[PDB]
This record gives C-alpha cells, structure tokens and sequence, in this order.
DNA sequence: ATCGAGGAAGTTCATATAAAAGGCAAACGGAAGCATTCTCAGAATATTCTTTGTGATGATGGAGTTTCACTCACAGAGCTGAACATGCCTTTTGATGGAGCAGTTTCCAAATACACTTTTGGTAGAATCTGCAGGTGGATATTTGAT
DNA sequence: ATCAAATATCCACCTGCAGATTCTACCAAAAGTGTATTTGGAAACTGCTCCATCAAAAGGCATGTTCAGCTCTGTGAGTGAAACTCCATCATCACAAAGAATATTCTGAGAATGCTTCCGTTTGCCTTTTATATGAACTTCCTCGAT
C-alpha cells in the first residue's frame, strides 16, 4: 500500500528532539547505575543520594554525551561518510584530550 | 568492578538499562543522522568512565564533611572543579 | 535561611522589559550566574593584590580583573560603565 | 624508595569493558 | 538624607552586600571603599545584558515567562557571551538547532 | 592482607562513644592488651581509631569476626533502634544450631551474614546482613534476633530491608526446632520494657 | 537607558583568512 | 588592526618573515609526512591569533603595575591565566 | 639520476624529534610580537625583557607543534597522507573554544 | 635545638611551607599538622619525576639531567601526564612519535 | 634576597641517584614545578575550609586536596607516605 | 573625532609633579579657567587626569595641538635631558620657515610631528618625532631643537633615534637660510651651563 | 490537470500548577558618626638592562623546473541500519511509612596566635675550583648500494 | 657479483662553558618558652527527607524479518609537493657607549578599620490572588500523492 520512505525520514525525529529540552535516559535505570559506581568508590558503605543529586548528574551526563556526538559527527562528515562509527567517538576523545574524558 | 558471585549467569548486567533506543535519542539530538550498530557498546563505555570521574569527586566531598548523603551541592562542586560549571542547583 | 540575589535580578528585568516575568527555575540560573561572575572577578582581583604585593583591593584592581576576564567588545562597555558608576559615587 | 607500576602512555580512547 | 549606597550610585545591585562579601572571602586583608561600587556596577550590567537578549527568546517564541531554554538561546547566540560561558552547561538547556548541510537535502 | 574490612571497623569505632571504649574491647577479645598499654585513650579520635586498626591489621582480618563488634555496641545502646518481638511455635551454646544456622541461599553465597553471641540466659545475638544471589551483603543494615532455646519468644531488631521479614520467619524457624511463626504488634524501643509484656505474659501463664 | 553591544550570532570561529 | 599606512605597495608584510621552511620544520617535528601548499597561508593566521591572546593579556598585567617593560613573569602569568602553564621562567 | 633522492623526509622527522631547538628565527618573530603589542593602547612601544621573548616562543612553538601533531590525525583519518586547511581547521573546531580562536 | 624536618623524616622545609601557608592568606588560621603533611607530599612528587628522569638520563648515556630528560620522564609515564596535563616544558622537545603509516 | 626550593631538590636527588647532577635550567623547572603543586594543593584546601565554613586548614584538609588533585595511583601513595610523616611528627 | 591621542595626553600629564600641575595647564593656554575651577586638584592624581581629558577630549581632540603640551613639559624639565649644541654657517616670525617646516621626506609625512612656539630670545621650539614610510611617528621619543634666528647656534636634544642624525641637520639647513652646518662637542646637561661655553664664546669674540 | 486524503496550523477551550501580590518582625544587616591607625601614593635617586648601530660572515632562504607519488571521481559488488508490527516487561506514580541522618544546640579544652629572644641552618650570594659535555677529528669500521 | 662510499659508532685529546665545593657572615629566619585567646570536637535532640513495598497502568522497549541506502575496494585520470642547485640577502654575534626606565629607600595624609547607635531593606510564610501556559478538541485550510 502507501509505503513511505524510512518513516520518511529520520528528519522528523531530529527536529523534534532539538526543539525540546527534556531528559532522555529513564530515571530509574540511571539511578541504578549511579548507585553502583558509588558503591565502588566508597569501600562498601552504600551512600544515600539526595533526590536532587541524581538530577544533577543526568543533566551533565546527557549534556556531555550530546556534545560528544556533535563533536564526533564532524569527523564522519569529514571522512566522506554519513554513518557514525566507533572510530570517531574514539577520536573525538583524543583531540580535545584529557578534558574530554580521561 | 569487583563482585564475588559465582553462578556463571547474571542480569542484563546493570548498565544495560541505558537501552538501545535511548542512546539513539541522545545522538539524534546531536545531529547524528545515522548510527552504527557498534556505538551502543561504545557509548556505555564512555558513560561508565564519565561517572567515575565525577562520582570519585562527589564521594570525596561528601566523605570529607563527614556525611552519608551525597547532596546536589557536591555534584555541582565535583563538576566545577572538574572543568564543567553547572548552573542549575549550586 | 540563606540569601541570594533573586530580588536584585528582578528589578533589572522590569527595567529593560517592562512586562516579562521570569520563572522560578530560571531565577536559579541568574543567581548561580551572578555567583560566578563575582567569584571569578574577585577571585582574581585577589591575585593582582598579591602579584604586586599590595594589600588593598582598590577599585583599580577590579578594572584589570575585568579586562582579563570578559572578552571581546563586552569588556569595553563594562569598563565604561563601572567608571560611570564610580564618578557618581564620589560626586554625590 | 619504592614504586608504583609506571607503565607507558598506555593506550586509551579505544576503551572497552574487560570482557 | 542622602541614603543607601546602591541608590547613591544609581545602581540596582546591593553595594552594601558585596562589601561584606569581599571581606568574608579573604580576598585581600583590606578592601578599598571604591571596590564594590565598581564590582556591583559590572554585575548589574551583565545581568542587564543577558535579559535584554533572553527577553527576545521569550518574545520570538511568543511566550512571556523566561524559561531556562530562553537563556540558552541567548547565551549561545552571542559572540562574547559564548566565549565567557565556555565551560558552562545549563540544566534544562537543550541545544541549538544545528542543521548539517550534508545530512539535509 | 585485607583493606576493605578496615572501613567497616573504623566506621563502627567512630560510633562507639569516648566514655565506654575499653568497656567494649575487653569483651571484643581480639587486641593484645600489652599493646593496649601503648594504645592512647586520651587524645583526639581520628588519630586514636587509626591506632587500633593498626593492631587489627597485624593479627587477623576477618569480617566474620568484625560483625561481633557491632553486636556488643548494640547490646549496650538499646535505646537506639525500635525493637520488635515475634513468637514461634509448632515444635545452651547452640552447637547443633550452628550447623542449623540458616538452611537457605547457599547458591547466593556459602556463608553470608553469620554472627553469633555466646551468652548465658540463651542471649544469642544473631546478625543477618541481607543480600541477593549477586550482591555482597549489606553490612550496614543488619538484623539482630535475640531468641531463646527454652522460651519461644524472640527479640528481633528493626531492619528496613523488607522482602526478607517472612523469609526470616521461615528459614530461622526450620533452623531451630519449630515450624510456625506469628507476627505481633509488640513493636517497642527498650528490651526490658518488652520484658514486662513478653516474659510477664509467658513465664506467669 | 539600556544600550547595546553588537550581538551577532555564533560567527563560525576556527577559519583563518587574511582580512581583505 | 591599527595601521594608517597608505602607499599601495610595501615590504613583505611583517608576518611574511615567518618563512616557508620554518613552517615546514614545525610540522616535520609534528610527524607530518607531507604538507599542503595552503598551510603556509594558514599557520600564519593561526599563529597571529595565538599571540593576540597572550600579548593582550600580558600587556594588561604590565599596564597595571605601572610599567613599560613586559617582563618574563608577565608572559608566564598571562599563560598560566590562559590555561597553559609554562615551566621555564617562573 | 632523478631516482635516488636520498629519502629526505624520514631522516628529517627522525632528526627533529631528537632535537629541541626553537624552530623560528628570532628577529623575524621578534618583530611580529612587537607589532601586535602596538595594536593595544597605541603609541607606547613597550620594551620587552629579552627573556620574555624566549618565554613566548617556547609557548607558541610548543602549541603549533601540538596542533600539527593533532590536526594530522584527521588527514590520516580521511584516507589522505597530506595535510590540508580542511584538516587544521577541524582540529580547532573540536578543541572546543578555549584552545584556538 | 632541632629542625622540624628532622623530626618528621623529610627533606623539604617544614616551616618554609608553613610561613608560606600563612602569608598566602589561604585561611585565617593554619593547623600545625598541615605543613608537615604538605611538605611530605611535595617531597614525594619531586622524588618521583627525578627517579624517572634518573633512569632516562642513563638511557641517553648522559650523567646530568637537562630539561629534555624531564619531558621524557613525565610524558612516558601515565599518571604524571594527567597531573601535568596542560603544561609545556621550555627546551622540552616532543616524544619520538611517528604515525606508523608511512611505508 | 629571593629564596627558592633549589637546595631541597638537590638534596633529594642525592638520595635516589648518588652520582647524577642536575643542570641549572632543570633546577629552574623543579622550582616552577613545586611552586605549583604547592599552589594547587593549598589553594584548594582553602576552598574546603570555606565550603564547610571552618577556619583552620588542618592536616585533614590537605588530605582531601590530594585525593582530588593527584590522579590514579599517585594519590594512594601520596596519602600513604604523607601520613607516615605525621605519625612520626606527633610521636616524638 | 580623535581617540588614540588619549594615551599620548593621559601619559604625558601624569609625568608632571603635583607641585606644578596647574602651572603647566595655565601655561599650555588651551583650556578656559571657567572649567578649571570644577576639577578638585587636591585628591588622588589618577582620578584627576580622567576628568581633565574628559574635558579635553570633549572640547577639541587635536594631535597638532597635543604635541604643543609636550613642548611645555620639556620647558620645565630642561635639566634632565642632555642638551647638544650645533651651529649652521654660510648663510621677525620666520613665517616662510613655518610653511617650510618640512622640505624633506615626502613619501612618508607631509609634516613630521609639526611643532612651533613663539618664545623670545629668538626661540623656536621644535618637536620632531621620527617615522618611516609605513611606520607612524613614534610619539614617545621626541627631538627638541631650539634654534635662534640670530645666533647660528641651535640647542638640540640628544635624541636616541640614530639613523636620523645628519638627516635632520641638512634638511634644517636647506629650509632655513644656510648652506653649511657643523657639529660640536658641546653636549651637556644644562642649558645655562652651555651659555658659558657658547654665548660667552660668540657674543664676546 | 485529473483526485482523495492525508497532514498541519490554527483558537474553539478551561484547568491547576506556578506564579505576583502583601505585610510583617525580626533576625539581620547595612548606614551614620566619630575618633584612631597605616597603607601607599608622590618624589627624589642609584644603576641594571633594553634599545639602536655598525659590520662581518656565512648560513640559509628564495626562485625556478622536473618527475613521480598521491588526491579525486566513479562504479559495482556485498552488507547492514532503519521501519515496522506485534506483545510484554519494566518505568513511574503515590501513598504510608519508619527512620536514618542531618541541623541545630550547648560546653571546655587541647590546640592555637603572639611576643620575645637564642641560633642555625640554610642560605643565599659571591669568588674559587674541578669536570662533564660539546667537538672535531686520528678517521677505522661500516652496511646500503652500484661495480 | 665488489668497490664506492657517505653512515653509524667508535675512540681520543682538548678547549670551556657551566656545575660543584668553600666560606662568611649575616642576615634572616625558624625554634624553644610562656601565656591568653578561641575554635571545633563531642554529645544531645528534634526534624526533614530518604529508602523501600505494594500496584495499578500503560507506555515503551525488544525480538524478528525485509529491503535500499550505504560503505569499501579498485582504476585511471591528472594535479601538485618534494627535491635540487644556485646565489644573495637577511639574521646573528659582539661591542658599543648610551640612557630610558626599573628599582630601593623616605614621608605623611588620605583612606580604611573598629566601635556604638541606628533605621530599613530583604527573607519567609501564608495567604490571598491573579494568569500563562497546558491538553484536548474544532474546524478551517495548506499540502502532498495516486493518476
């Protein structure tokens, strides 16, 4: 029947997500990740996190990864490609260097 | 990441809650047109090493002024000293 | 019982846009902004008091603590407008 | 005068989990 | 009868408050009397610089309450307020509308 | 040897008050008292508590013996937690009961939580620090049960870890010589205040 | 009143050409 | 760019003294196997804007402590303030 | 003949990484810095301490080396071997303004 | 009667740190346990890169440390590269690093 | 009458390499090194003495300025061989 | 109008001591003393020189009149500079000499840093500051030549720009009414000390 | 052009969260007045150090031409990311919930500024005395290539 | 099938620039000795705010399968940098008397600290009170595709 192109296309989803400002990772799986790395750096004493602190990471851990995917995608438009490989996220962390992720 | 369970089978693990379509919706905000199928292992490798250079500074600021409650005023300081000032809460 | 600058920002808003409000989470930025231009400026006007080994942060040592920090043509107006509000601090 | 383990610049930026 | 400092200077930011904060900070051991009337005059200018630009992001989006996103469209769309806030992220920030020409058509 | 069990003992000795510090350690029965001659009992705490762990990190380091130190502290500060009383039905140094401590969660770990207290009047202080089949146990939210071999009443501590409250009423009941447990509204603060509502209503029936 | 500084846009910093 | 020169012909410029075979020998140290020919008009522009962020900061320190001589400790300070801590002279 | 030209770059890259000079001559470069200082509050030709111009050329050339060492990784990325101005400019775009303007 | 440095088993000056830690205005009051502990750390770092420059000087067959032997003694070590991240060394040179894609 | 650390560097070097010298420009570095680790440490233990709103830089606040600044394995030894020099200074 | 002469006039006025600051300004004859009454000449210097130029840049911004101040500063600091004596040979307001200030060096400057002063004992006051074909004249190393219309001797400042030392003598010889110019070893510190070696040896021959 | 048939923007809304408005009161803090302590601006001066020039002298940059190594546009074969469509598992809301943990509170005490006076060590600075490293060759010894 | 021959490492004396050891003395600094200040440890006590269950309720992720947009390699067409040698012109070294400008030491008058008594601006707490931004629905209309 009336088959369009690729939900034609991606381009609705980009201009819908750059429009808004909400959070993108689900709060409870991220709250289980932050409470597991926090149990390693403490020698076992499991810390209570405030409810305002687990917003205070996720507003950075998005706004660092979102910036990394912009700043890597200037390399896959550099390599003649369009598709983003891991060879480029591995390189965007090597050109700022020691200040984009140790 | 030390764990002492011996059963040779586990959960997703624990990081596999940052799903496939969540890492997409991060990158789609960035202007990525089209992802490989290998970023979904890479980005969880980055997000594991982003928190370890924030939580290691948050959990010392907490442990100094002797507490058990990692507030939002530590995680603002753990990003301010780090190089990323965050203007939401501090 | 902590204090902040959420009153003083608001009067500046009513002076340049006489109708617009400002939501309560977007005052928490304009507080933590002005706690950060402050602690950069007078965190560094401390240091020209130390490199010349003086002891008084005069009004003159905020002037070069501005000219280092605010870049571009932003600082040429800020240093123009600090000294405007110093001439009419004395001549009052 | 003891030591830590001083390795190398000890490649990173291609990093994976220990699997 | 020739009252408080902030009105005496024609400012809006508290000149009394900053002279306390320069003393509690241990920035130097003595703080001059012309100093916070210059420092609070600067901060009032910068706050009257964002909100003049962050008024428009409420105006061109046809709204009357400045949300955080109406600051993000005023910090990143100015040449000098970019380079001053080089490190600074903003919670509830969003990003700019970046349109790559090679992804488009 | 070990390093991460020191964080448990340092955190517990800091909770121990100044005024009863050697009152504990004689019962704790681990440190050499000839070095307690060198152990300062006078100066500031954060220097003093480093000096005791320095003597624990020479002889032996077992977390299984470290849980007994948190027991003796809880024995003497019984106004801290809110206290709870159960009773079991349908059914001494407890050496037959150490082999029958808990017949559950062997595939989680072999021996997870176990700590005893050897006292007259059947005053055992069984410590349970819960945990699933993947997690190293929660060593900072324990569960204390003071159950007697003759009288079927127990003095159970409050633990905010739920999902184990009937799991303890099943595993520890088969562990002793009983089959059924009930849950009462005897949620009290003191142990001797619970004596006037349990031991008065059981030894004088 | 409340005057202005020439606020343009991003300006694409990062390319160098002799001013002409 | 402060200049009021007007003759429509001159010397090189003043920047046209950073030679071609120097900007080769910078890049050959960098590992560059083979340079383009347009890098020579490039690196004269990247070097010019590097100095307008060290000399503009080191001439503020010297105009403050009322001098005319831009000493060695000023350019160390205008680089420590900039973020590039130098260890030769401090 | 015109087939035996000594392989004269890989001796060079092996030469310069072994040594530690200053690669730009002084009086070319020292007339560059003294021009830029005139553009800020004109007229006053500030005297320069002679150890300062060694302190601003150990910090220019140790930045331009680490721009060419770092922009070249994009030329190896795109399949090339040669540099280009489309390669140095993408080093400065990623470094994310405080390093280059 | 006794230097404080001998009482600590150190070599960096205890009091010179302490006089700097007071006259620097870092706080109004300064502990007496502090500049022992700060002059004990500062020993360990300058005994750390000079051990690494010590090996790097014998490997270049010299017996006197020039500044190039520090640039190699930091950059060929992981944890000191991160500490001296944004720091250039005058008369430093670079590492010997070729792209490994040349021939 | 300017002072420096240069006697103290050159006493440590005789303790780990008994036969090696150090040139007078490399000593010019090891000054501007240890005039900088000292400023990052005690310029940030000054900040924990303001967040907790104390007033005395104790020895405890140099500890959690080292555990923030020095990364990797270089922290767990600086805090190791640091406190070994304090349990000697007290017990004396 | 003009902006970049501010650091010429702000830097110059600061070198005047507080003993004779207002003596220069009344001798400069550029400002009306109706305005001079406004300025408080009692407080700190660095705030005073802002209010002066805030008058001076709003009355007239004038480089051709900015140099005339710096003549007058060297008029009352004659003792500091080393004064050299020349002499021309083989050859009233000198109004042709004002129009023929510069019969030299046409591709760079029409007038170099043109300066005059009507002072008795035949005194012209010339301030020259050199500048080449693309280099604007350096406003911080002047040249003070004080030639008298009757006596052939000129009182010339020791000027630390070299490569201009015969360039100025002959171009002053051509534009004035002379053909030969000689140079002497009469290079001293004071002007009146040079009076006893020049005006004694010329007016009493 | 023929055409339905989606999609898209608009005002047709009213609700409930999130705001301006109001007055206190009070704990807080900033302004005024006045008498007292002190930094440092002005000024005159000793002298280290940057400019400006001459002149060799030679080290290297500039200018031109060739020939090969490399950049660029294409084309065609294999693969791989996106859409889609069908179900369930896992996020999220909301409430009660103890309750652990933090904030605030009142003491006294070991640890701290402070000042004076003794000395030591470090210590910084100059002048003198050894010593490593640059250096050129004594080129013999050398391995890649052209006999 | 072996000299040609710069290349690399070696060896060696040798000038010399730059560390190393002396030493004074002395200046400056730190260290012991008392004595009065004061913080912050420590315990106690009330409270906000966190973990932890139950649980509908459904929204959103997952698994599989199909197809076109895509990256990857190879080829030839063709441009553009390394190489070279050839010669001069610009950078380097040294000395240069030279002196602008940095530096170090006096002096006193403004300017800033400290204290008391003072008035008001600024935080909070409801509480009232207004409002703008929100979803859902209305209905017109733009716009896009099968022909």
């Amino acid at each position: 029947h009336q088959h369009s192109r690729r939900r034609q296309g991606w381009l609705k989803e980009i201009r819908k997500l750059q429009k808004s400002t909400h959070l993108l990772i689900r709060k409870l799986p991220f709250s289980r990740l932050a409470r597991e790395i926090c149990v390693k750096f403490t020698r076992g004493v499991d810390f209570n996190w405030q409810a305002q602190a687990l917003l205070a990471l996720q507003e950075a851990a998005e706004a660092f990864l979102v910036h990394l995917f912009e700043d890597a995608y200037l390399l896959t438009l550099h390599a003649g490609r369009v598709t983003l490989f891991p060879k480029d996220v591995q390189l965007a962390r090597r050109i700022r260097g020691l200040e984009e992720g140790l | 990441k030390g764990g002492a369970k011996r059963h040779r089978k586990v959960l997703r693990d624990n990081i596999q809650g940052i799903t496939k379509p969540a890492i997409r919706r991060l990158a789609r905000r960035g202007g990525v047109k089209r992802i490989s199928g290998l970023i979904y292992e890479e980005t969880r490798g980055v997000l594991k090493v982003f928190l370890e250079n924030v939580i290691r500074d948050a959990v010392t600021y907490t442990e100094h002024a002797k507490r058990k409650t990692v507030t939002a005023m530590d995680v603002v300081y753990a990003l301010k000293r780090q190089g990323r000032t965050l203007y939401g809460f501090g | 019982r902590k204090e902040s600058y959420s009153v003083y920002v608001y009067k500046v808003l009513k002076q340049v846009h006489p109708d617009t409000g400002i939501s309560s989470k977007a005052m928490g930025i304009m507080n933590s902004f002005v706690n950060d231009i402050f602690e950069r400026i007078a965190g560094e006007a401390s240091r020209l008091a130390h490199y010349n080994k003086r002891s008084t942060i005069t009004s003159r040592e905020i002037q070069t603590a501005v000219r280092l920090l605010l870049p571009g043509e932003l600082a040429k107006h800020a240093v123009s407008e600090g000294t405007k509000a110093v001439t009419k601090y004395t001549s009052s | 005068k003891s030591r830590r383990i001083s390795r190398r610049p000890s490649d990173w930026w291609v990093v994976k989990s220990e699997e | 009868k020739a009252k408080s400092r902030s009105s005496r200077a024609g400012l809006q930011f508290p000149v009394g408050r900053v002279h306390r904060l320069l003393r509690k900070g241990n920035y130097a051991e003595r703080v001059g009397a012309g100093a916070p009337v210059y420092l609070a005059a600067v901060l009032e200018y910068l706050t009257a610089e964002i909100l003049e630009l962050a008024g428009n992001a409420a105006r061109d989006n046809k709204k009357t309450r400045i949300i955080p996103r109406h600051l993000q469209l005023a910090i990143r769309n100015d040449e000098e307020l970019n380079k001053l806030l080089g490190r600074v992220t903003i919670a509830q920030g969003g990003v700019l509308p970046n349109i790559q020409s090679v992804l488009l058509p | 040897m070990d390093e991460t069990v020191a964080e448990f003992i340092k955190r517990t000795i800091l909770k121990i008050p100044m005024n009863e510090l050697t009152t504990i350690l004689k019962a704790w029965d681990f440190l050499s008292e000839n070095q307690l001659q060198t152990v300062n009992f006078r100066q500031r705490k954060e220097s003093v508590v480093q000096h005791l762990i320095h003597l624990c990190e020479e002889k032996r380091a077992s977390i299984s013996d470290a849980a007994l130190l948190d027991i003796i502290y809880m024995q003497f500060h019984q106004h801290q937690k809110v206290w709870d009383v159960f009773q079991m039905s349908k059914g001494f140094d407890m050496k037959q009961f150490k082999n029958s401590f808990k017949k559950i969660l062997q595939r989680a770990l072999k021996n997870v939580t176990v700590s005893f207290r050897e006292t007259e009047e059947n005053a055992v202080w069984i410590r349970i620090a819960w945990g699933t089949q993947y997690t190293k146990p929660n060593q900072y939210k324990p569960t204390y049960v003071v159950y007697y071999s003759q009288t079927p009443y127990a003095f159970t501590s409050s633990s905010m870890l739920r999902r184990n409250t009937p799991l303890l009423g099943q595993a520890l009941t088969i562990a002793s010589k009983h089959h059924q447990i009930v849950k009462m509204d005897l949620r009290s603060r003191y142990l001797d205040s619970l004596k006037a509502i349990v031991f008065k209503q059981y030894n004088q029936t």
